[PDB]
């Protein structure tokens, strides 16, 4: 309810390494994490090198990706404050409609029930690397640009004509951890090979 | 005689100075610390000391100097480099050898067994002088003659009057008993820097500033002893300025006067100085510095002498008019002196006033802008001379609407305005018509119209110009110049050509490095009958573009002439354009 | 000659402060040892004096002092730091005292800190460009040998990576123009785990003949926090103008010194100044500040590189709003470059440099220079304008020109600002790649370029 | 503690909470153990109020169960210190020492404020945030902490401590103290007095730490959790929908768009609304909420779990 | 509204935000207005 | 239509928006410096006029010992 | 009073509506005495107004009390008290209708502003004074008309 210019505040930041600050405006609309991943930071993310290389050569890419969707979203939210939707192209479309997901799926957690009670790291990096994946996917098949349409009317087909792999990647956040890691890890690969036969079997026909 | 007794940072308490005086300077410590007293409770003082009071030991000597913050004027003053609190700096380099200024250096401001070459006026040795009396002058260097006024608070009939030969400043070069008792005065005047200097009368300002730049001798004008204030934080305008000043002023002297800006920076001014070289119009070549002194106090140095170098300065422009000379002195930076003085009260724990400059502050700044003027002198004989202050201001980030700024604008009686969207534009007088006004010309119309009747018009012409430049600026915003009439049309193309010919100079190019009033005159009637009997005459805007070409060249071309065909030239060829621009515009209408 | 009188009349503790009751003829700022009760050793500076009194804050803390157990052993000096040639090369704390494992400084002279300024007519203009290694500085925002540049940073902004990058690959530019360059490096008030970094950093560089770690932690005593950046300006000032050595001086969290400085304020129970800070606060770090510059008479010269963390991300802060004056410069990090993953953040188009065009010149670096830095900054901003033009009218409408300034933008913002951590860049092949990025547009097109140099470099 | 501004009905709604209150387990709750026995402390009230507060209690046949500790304006100020201590103590041996559940009512937290401001300024003491005592935290500490459920007895406080915001904000020291310490903050906004709704109470600003442990498969609807955080979230979403359309106009708006602004306007109107003498049983405030949120389709419900929504999304 | 650092903040960053949204708009105005003084002349 | 629209909402933003949040502002500013800051130099500054005459009183009592 | 910002001609309005001041006459003797306060005015606005009351010839007639602002800020607060009482002997102990005139009041605001910061009073609003608005009471609330007798001011 105060900015950081309280003085006990700005003596914290001016000391402490990793800054979970939540906002009220996510708690508002109860986002129940509530993490504002604009103002938050961790000056640890260089020590981790390590550890994040050894568990997953690939994380810190895909984290940084997501970081960057996030961004360019916060940023061209403003724009469409005032213009709106209309002007968004594909790539605009598509990276909302990532971050969307990610927003809703990634970032919340309720905690209250045994899909978010607790969430191992591996499901976490592998519902990550999914999300991810599908807008690396999305973003070159509206670059490519085949059927002499592309773009936009080539988001419009996989968010219709390949919408459950959507649907399943939303809902990704309910496999139940109780089932181990060697399930849900297969889980994953499964829908992570079906989200590689989309953008490709979508490319098959140009659109 | 007097000891410490309590220091708290800079504020000291001294002990047996029962006959000390509020705002008397004092020496404080071995180490000479200089200070200055503020609250006489009791029999004890309290004293704030400038330089750093670390190592200040109890009981330490403090000696009085039964004499308030004041400055040593007389022969050399010109030339020197001065600190805040009049500590010639050059001196002190040479004297101490080493480039850190010493923690309580004793130099005299002047050198007292340096010889100057003086010679007495016609005076008899028992003759009636009064303050103010020139009894002698003395050249203390070429083509920069100094008169020595005897001091003001001083007269009686004359009884020893030095015969001309070589001298130097501890000599008692005069002796004169006012009552029976005799006093003997020496070359060395001493006066406060707070007290102004004693007037006779305060004159009408009736000469221009010729700054030798079109923008600022014609369309905005300055009066000598007047007013002046400049927005500059970047684009080098004030630089270049000062430098016009210096080269170019019918100013007789020049006090520049730095307080709290960039160290760098002033080294730059203070190195770029003796680089800058002047002619004479007898055709020999001087040294700026010859008649320019510089009064430089940066960051490092203590804010007591920030806040005194203003002071110190306007003393010192106020001593050399009082031998009759036109002088000009320039502000380096006064928001630089409001953040010292700021910085001063929140020592002194004073009441926060608007965005927490002190209530005082401009009721300050008046009084010491108020002493720029055209002024008779005082005693005989009869001579007149001036003040003129430029003191530029910094708003931040340009809003002005900080105090400081609010009280320039407020006092200073015209205002230049240099503007950085010019200087971006590649602007080299980066005065911005727009914003800049000269609420003095008024009382200059006596010599405007003296020296030419017509000129006053021209100069409404050009406003209205001006006025209308704009109008013609949204006119083709909006609709573009398709819309805009011949008259129209005709209008903004003398507008444009006026901006971009003659309201802009060239500075660095040696044919528009000085812009003499005789050019400028000449260009701005070349330029507005011109203007008008194109106007009259709606003709296609077209046809006369068309067929004023040569017009055109000739118009954009009487900037181009160098001054070194003189005025009689000059205004003869500008004379002849203007005569056949008019006959083309007349006969092919 | 004279041993030191160690009083023993403590009549009030309270806080930091301790007020002896009788000490006879004390200093100012003199210093002061208090051996505890326990037998424990502390370090105090002696405040404000009065007849006969003096009050001494006490370094580490007054736990555990008594009024009746506790000397204190007067000194009679004003903290002259040791100094000598051989102070380089290793980490010293705050106060001075080294912990490199190494012996004491053995001193070639006692310099007093707070050093007597610099007569302004003996500075000079600074010259000559320093290598910094970092794209975004040497290009569009040079330096030149005697500025005081800023670093405005906020929390959680990688200042310090910025800072290790730039202690490990400065150097001089003027290697092929045809070494005497050291770091005086000061850290004031950093946190417990970026003292290990900095540790790390000056303990494996490469360079260690160079650099001189005047380290001070946020835990340690802040009167320690204070003189630390004195200590270092007086130790850069000494190997600069009385060695003849080309100094560069960094100093990180200038913000923290500040605060340092009205916490101490505070204590002599002194009316705080405008927005908290005291009012002294602009005399202090124009103190700090103005050591730097170019001396005629010596061949050394003093560059100040000093990081500030601007609070709440605005400029409008008292520290920021007041170094702005004094300095001549703003290279600000942006929050938003870090979000968008570029290592340096720099935000070259708000940053700038007040006097960069001396740095720019024949003689020294490369002539083209101002003309790549100038070409660069226009097309970024049209590059920027573009990109928020195409956010609003579809990108369809975007002329050719349009998509050759967005594709310019993102080449720039992803190959030239994103330089590594590691990746040291001389000036001459960052101009290089400056020419890469700019060489896409055609000859005629870049309008800000003079003459005779798009005919020199515009061919490859 | 019920955050209010001056004019707005915070005395109204008190009476009408008072007159009101009851348990709820299973809607089976003589009871007079099980009557709540108010003590209402009164520090710093318009006689109009006082006399307001007494009608009330005497019409609702009360009279034989309430408490009043009175402090009037033109009583002397520095009782006003004392009032609420005294009402806090009688509440703890009516509560802990005799088994009584036991409500309070403390009115007008600012006027004691008033009081520490006047009592602290007398003894030239160092001033806080706006010349506040430094140590207002503490008082109000140690005025709040005294209520609440304890082990070894079967009595009960709690107490609704209501509140005047001087120049209806927040980041005022006594709100500001009280929202830290007090473990609620019921809202009334200017806003919805303006448009003449009866209860202003804003539901977006509101917040109830226990609000997870009261509600609960055993004493409520199950979906009473999922209903809340819906409701919340759509009225938040729309009233951002709403600010948008204000400015690029009401034919900009889109579908969902729509949705939400009529949600918001049944909301405001239909649900927050409420008679001042007439209740509403907590299931039919649930089936209230419910037909609010049968607005959107069963896409849009992403807070509502399915195994609630197949329960009541039909009904 | 009430005043507060935190309000000082938000309306500054509310200021910043409407000054860069109108030079968007005007951005956009200007290119239509281009647009639609295109198909005048082609209609002409 | 479109033109209009724009120029209507461009219009509406320059002039009414912008000249509705810069006096907000100001008034802002003027709020907590010109009274808030003011008030704390002066609640410290009668703090500080206390604690002198507390000394004042005490050396007074002193001496008349 | 005239309300106008700095730069603008009020100056020269006051200067006119002082020369061209007369009754309706719809009586010499009683006619308008003019008492011309100048709190803290300018050198150049001092000759100004010498010069302009000097031409209209209407000096019979005018009283000025100048105040530059060279003089020291606490004898400017007594300038206006000067001023209206000489117009209170004129108009009520004589009988002639006074019109009293005081220019830059704002300087009578910021002199009052600079002795009360040095006495360390209690501020208002703009560090201004708390008892301002009693000083500009009883330095404005002396206009009107008493009952027995024929003054106005």
């Amino acid at each position: 309810g105060g900015d950081f210019s309280d003085p006990v505040t700005s003596a914290t930041l001016s000391i402490v390494q990793v800054f979970w600050g939540l906002d009220k405006k996510l708690a508002q609309r109860k986002h129940f994490p509530s993490v504002n991943w604009l103002i938050s930071y961790s000056k640890y993310s260089t020590a981790l090198e390590s550890f994040y290389e050894q568990f997953d050569p690939d994380f810190i890419n895909i984290r940084t990706k997501a970081r960057e969707v996030l961004q360019r979203e916060d940023d061209l939210n403003e724009i469409v404050q005032l213009v709106g939707k209309d002007a968004l192209a594909e790539g605009d479309k598509i990276t909302l409609e990532t971050a969307k997901l990610l927003r809703e799926d990634y970032l919340a957690q309720n905690a209250f029930t045994p899909y978010d009670k607790f969430c191992p790291f591996y499901k976490s990096v592998w519902m990550m690397r999914n999300i991810i994946h599908f807008y690396n996917l999305a973003n070159q098949a509206v670059e490519k640009g085949a059927g002499m349409d592309g773009q936009k009317i080539t988001y419009t087909l996989i968010k219709h004509r390949l919408g459950d792999l959507f649907y399943r990647l939303v809902s990704q956040k309910f496999e139940d951890p109780a089932e181990g890691e060697p399930a849900l890890v297969a889980k994953f690969k499964k829908l992570h090979e079906d989200l590689t036969a989309g953008f490709r079997a979508l490319e098959d026909e140009t659109r | 005689y007097g000891y410490v007794r309590k220091v708290s940072g800079p504020v000291v308490i001294a002990d047996g100075m029962n006959g000390a005086a509020m705002y008397e300077l004092v020496r404080v410590g071995h180490d000479n610390l200089i200070g200055e007293i503020i609250r006489l409770e009791g029999d004890s003082a309290t004293i704030q000391v400038y330089e750093e009071t670390a190592g200040l030991m109890v009981n330490d000597p403090v000696l009085r100097t039964h004499k308030p913050l004041s400055v040593e004027l007389g022969p050399g003053i010109l030339g020197n480099i001065f600190d805040g609190i009049q500590r010639p700096l050059k001196t002190i380099a040479i004297r101490s050898g080493d480039v850190y200024i010493p923690r309580g250096v004793s130099v005299p401001a002047l050198d007292k067994d340096t010889l100057w070459e003086f010679q007495p006026k016609k005076i008899g040795e028992g003759d009636l002088l009064t303050g103010g009396d020139l009894y002698a002058t003395v050249f203390e260097n070429s083509l920069m003659q100094h008169h020595v006024a005897l001091p003001p608070d001083a007269m009686g009939k004359v009884t020893y009057v030095a015969p001309a030969g070589q001298y130097s400043l501890k000599d008692t070069v005069l002796e004169l008993e006012f009552q029976g008792v005799k006093k003997s005065f020496t070359m060395l005047q001493a006066w406060p820097v707070r007290t102004p200097r004693p007037v006779s009368s305060k004159l009408a300002a009736d000469t221009p500033l010729l700054t030798g730049q079109r923008v600022l001798d014609a369309l905005f004008p300055s009066v000598l002893g007047g007013t002046c204030a400049i927005p500059g934080a970047f684009g080098c305008g004030k630089t270049v300025i000062s430098q016009a000043l210096s080269k170019y002023s019918n100013s007789d002297t020049v006090v520049y006067v730095g307080c709290g800006e960039r160290g760098n920076e002033m080294a730059e001014v203070l190195m770029d100085f003796p680089q800058l070289t002047m002619t004479l119009p007898d055709g020999r070549e001087e040294s700026v510095m010859k008649r320019t002194t510089l009064v430089a106090n940066t960051s490092n140095m203590p804010v007591a002498a920030r806040e005194a170098s203003i002071y110190t300065g306007i003393t010192i422009a106020e001593y050399f008019r009082d031998m009759g000379y036109n002088v000009s002195m320039m502000a380096d930076s006064t928001s630089r002196w409001a953040e010292a003085l700021r910085e001063i009260s929140g020592r002194l724990a004073e009441m926060p006033a608007d965005s927490g400059y002190p209530a005082y502050l401009a009721a300050r700044l008046a009084s010491f802008y108020e002493r720029a003027g055209k002024v008779k002198c005082l005693g005989g004989p009869e001579r007149t001379g001036s003040v003129t202050i430029v003191g530029a201001v910094s708003p931040p980030g340009g809003d002005f609407s900080d105090p400081v700024t609010s009280a320039t604008l407020s006092i200073v009686q015209v205002f230049w305005g240099l503007d950085k969207k010019l200087a971006q534009r590649k602007h080299f007088p980066s005065v911005n018509w727009l914003i800049s006004y000269s609420k003095y010309s008024t009382a200059l119309e006596s010599f405007y119209e003296q020296f030419d009747p017509d000129f006053i018009n021209i100069r409404t012409k050009a406003r209205e110009v001006l006025q209308r430049e704009d109008d013609l600026n949204e006119i083709v915003q909006l609709v573009g110049k398709d819309a805009l009439a011949e008259g129209d049309k005709i209008t903004l193309e003398t507008a444009k050509l006026l901006r971009e010919d003659y309201l802009a100079q060239n500075a660095f190019t040696p044919y528009d490095k000085f812009c003499p009033f005789y050019k400028s005159v000449w260009m701005m009637r070349n330029i507005i009958h011109f203007y008008n009997l194109a106007n009259q005459a709606v003709i296609t805007y077209t046809l006369i573009k068309h067929r004023l070409g040569d017009l055109f060249y000739r118009l954009v071309s009487q900037k181009f002439e160098d001054p070194a065909e003189g005025e009689p030239a000059l205004v003869a060829k500008f004379k002849k354009l203007h005569e056949d621009l008019t006959a083309g515009f007349r006969a092919l209408e | 000659l004279e041993v030191a009188m160690e009083y023993r009349t403590v009549t009030g503790v309270a806080g930091p402060l301790v007020i002896l009751d009788k000490v006879k003829g004390p200093k100012y700022y003199e210093i002061v040892n208090i051996r505890l009760g326990d037998g424990t050793m502390r370090r105090g500076q002696v405040l404000e004096v009065d007849g006969e009194k003096a009050v001494v804050q006490v370094f580490e803390g007054t736990s555990g002092i008594d009024n009746k157990f506790t000397t204190v052993q007067f000194t009679g000096e004003v903290l002259k730091t040791p100094v000598s040639l051989d102070m380089l090369g290793r980490i010293f704390n705050g106060s001075g005292k080294p912990i490199d494992n190494g012996p004491p400084i053995l001193p070639e002279a006692y310099l007093d800190i707070s050093g007597s300024s610099i007569n302004p007519s003996e500075r000079t203009y600074p010259e000559e460009m320093i290598q910094t290694g970092i794209s975004t500085i040497d290009v569009m925002n040079s330096i030149a040998r005697g500025q005081k540049i800023p670093l405005f940073s906020a929390a959680g902004l990688p200042h310090n990576e910025i800072a290790a990058q730039i202690c490990r690959q400065a150097g001089l530019v003027k290697r092929l123009e045809k070494d005497n360059f050291a770091i005086v490096f000061a850290a004031m008030g950093v946190n417990m785990e970026t003292a290990q970094f900095f540790k790390r950093d000056f303990e494996e560089n490469g360079s260690m003949e160079r650099v001189t770690l005047f380290l001070n932690l946020a835990n340690d005593p802040t009167i320690e926090r204070i003189i630390t950046p004195r200590i270092a300006l007086t130790t850069a000032e000494y190997l600069a103008y009385e060695c003849g050595k080309h100094v560069l001086v960094i100093l990180t969290d200038m913000s923290s010194y500040a605060d340092a400085l009205r916490e101490v304020s505070a204590a002599r129970e002194e009316v705080p100044g405008r927005r908290g800070y005291p009012g002294y606060m602009y005399t202090d770090l124009a103190q700090i500040y103005e050591r730097a510059g170019r001396i005629e008479g010596r061949k050394g010269s003093i560059t100040q590189i000093p990081i500030l963390t601007m609070p709440n991300d605005d400029i409008t802060h008292p520290t920021p709003d007041l170094t702005g004056y004094i300095t001549e410069g703003q290279i600000y990090i942006d929050r938003q470059l870090q979000n968008r993953q570029i290592y340096p953040p720099i935000n070259v188009l708000p940053s700038l440099s007040r006097l960069m065009k001396s740095a720019i010149g024949e003689g020294m670096t490369r002539r083209d220079h101002s003309d790549v830095s100038n070409q660069l900054y226009a097309n970024y901003a049209i590059g920027k304008d573009v990109q928020a033009m195409k956010a609003v009218v579809g990108e369809e409408a975007l002329s050719s020109e349009d998509l050759l300034y967005l594709e310019f933008l993102d080449k720039f913002e992803r190959k030239f600002v994103a330089q590594g951590a590691y990746d040291s860049r001389n000036i001459f092949q960052s101009l290089d790649l400056a020419w890469t990025l700019l060489r896409i547009f055609p000859r005629e097109l870049l309008h800000r370029i003079p003459g005779k140099t798009l005919d020199q470099y515009y061919s490859r | 503690p019920l955050f209010s501004a001056a004019g707005l009905p915070h005395n109204e709604i008190a009476a009408q909470i008072c007159r009101q209150a009851g348990l709820v387990k299973r809607l089976e709750k003589d009871g007079e153990e099980d009557n709540f026995a108010i003590v209402f402390a009164a520090m710093g009230v318009n006689m109009e109020t006082a006399q307001f507060f007494k009608r009330d209690f005497e019409e609702n046949g009360s009279m034989e169960r309430v408490t009043l500790f009175l402090n009037l304006a033109n009583d002397p100020t520095i009782e006003r210190i004392i009032t609420p201590r005294i009402a806090l103590t009688t509440a703890e041996y009516l509560a802990y020492e005799c088994g009584k559940h036991v409500l309070v009512i403390l009115t007008d937290m600012s006027s004691y404020a008033d009081a520490l401001r006047e009592v602290s300024a007398a003894r030239e003491e160092v001033p806080g945030r706006r010349g506040y005592p430094g140590y207002m935290y503490t008082d109000l500490a140690q005025i709040y902490e005294r209520a609440g459920r304890i082990e070894g007895r079967k009595g009960s406080i709690t107490q609704i401590p209501i509140l005047t915001m001087p120049n209806d904000d927040i980041t005022h020291p006594t709100p500001d103290l009280t929202g830290y310490i007090t473990e609620g903050q019921i809202y009334i906004d200017r806003q919805l007095q303006n448009r003449q709704i009866y209860p202003p109470i804003n539901v977006l600003p509101s917040l109830s730490r226990l609000m997870k442990s009261a509600i609960g498969e055993g004493m409520t609807r199950r979906d009473h959790s999922d209903v809340s955080n819906q409701l919340y979230a759509n009225y938040a979403i729309g009233k951002d929908v709403q600010a948008m359309k204000a400015v690029v106009g009401e034919e900009a708006l889109s579908s969902e768009d729509l949705l939400y602004l009529e949600f918001l306007d049944k909301f405001e109107r239909k649900f927050v609304a409420q008679g001042a003498y007439d209740s509403r049983n907590i299931f039919q405030s649930l089936d209230l909420a419910w037909t609010l949120l049968r607005i959107f389709p069963r896409e849009l419900l992403h807070r509502i779990p399915g195994k609630t929504l197949d329960q009541y999304y039909s009904r | 509204v009430v005043p507060t650092v935190t309000m000082l903040g938000v309306m500054k960053s509310r200021l910043v935000g409407a000054t860069r949204g109108h030079a968007l708009l005007k951005k956009k105005s200007d290119a239509l207005t281009v647009q639609f003084r295109q198909i005048l002349k082609n209609i002409v | 239509l479109t033109l209009d629209e724009a120029i209507k909402t461009t219009n509406r933003r320059v002039n009414a928006l912008e000249n509705v949040v810069k006096p907000r502002l100001e008034n802002t500013i003027t709020y907590i410096k010109g009274e808030l800051d003011e008030l704390e130099r002066e609640d410290f500054f009668r703090l500080k006029k206390i604690q002198g005459y507390k000394k004042r009183e005490i050396e007074r009592q002193l001496a008349s010992s």
